[PDB]
């Protein structure tokens, strides 16, 4: 006893149900990916430690 | 055989006039003491197979640190007031190498060192660093201590 209610809650999301909006229009793709959110690091060592 | 002395750990200790604490501070990259002794070479007349090399005056380096830009010590405070031209207090150094317990297992001990240049990192607009600023003193006498010589 789940009732798909819940599973609309609680279950993951699949990745093969999605839609492309592309600046005023809808285009359909296929693939989809490189949507990374990437930083740097910089750091700093000095004699103490 | 006794194993040698890295390089990534060492305490810089200053002594001014001005300041009424000894203060100590982080560096990141101390250049390094050098010491000639400023020979010259004489030619003999009839001598064509030696050499001959007088001793004269001897020189010492010049010690060059680098720290980032942090909060304002006593050191940079100082700094400021010399190359403002508003002191010309100059201080003993010691600097010492710690082994893995605390210990200094070599120490340096520099004698009137005088500020005598500020050098500021650059600002680059992709740069990923620490702002680097870049300090520079001249000494009057050198005196290396310790047990690692």
């Amino acid at each position: 006893a789940i009732t798909a209610d819940d599973i609309a809650v609680q279950y993951p999301i699949p990745t093969y149900r999605f839609i492309v909006t592309l600046g005023d229009e809808q285009v359909p793709f296929t693939s989809a990916s490189g949507l990374d959110i990437n930083f740097d690091t910089i750091e700093y060592r000095d004699g103490t430690g | 055989m006794s194993t040698p002395a890295v390089s990534h750990r060492f305490l810089v200790n200053f002594l001014f006039n001005n300041i009424p604490n000894p203060f100590d501070i982080a560096f990141q990259r101390i250049s390094g003491l050098s010491r000639t002794l400023e020979v010259s070479q004489h030619r003999e007349g009839g001598e064509n197979v030696r050499n001959l090399w007088l001793a004269e005056q001897v020189n010492h380096g010049s010690l060059v640190l680098e720290r980032g830009v942090m909060n304002a010590s006593p050191l940079t405070l100082q700094f400021d007031r010399v190359l403002r031209r508003e002191s010309t207090q100059w201080a003993n150094v010691v600097i010492m190498l710690l082994n893995e317990l605390s210990l200094p297992v070599t120490t340096w001990t520099l004698s009137h060192a005088l500020p005598v240049r500020w050098q500021m990192g650059d600002l680059d607009a992709g740069s990923n660093q620490v702002l680097i600023n870049t300090l520079e003193l001249r000494y009057q006498d050198m005196r290396m201590l310790g047990v690692k010589l």
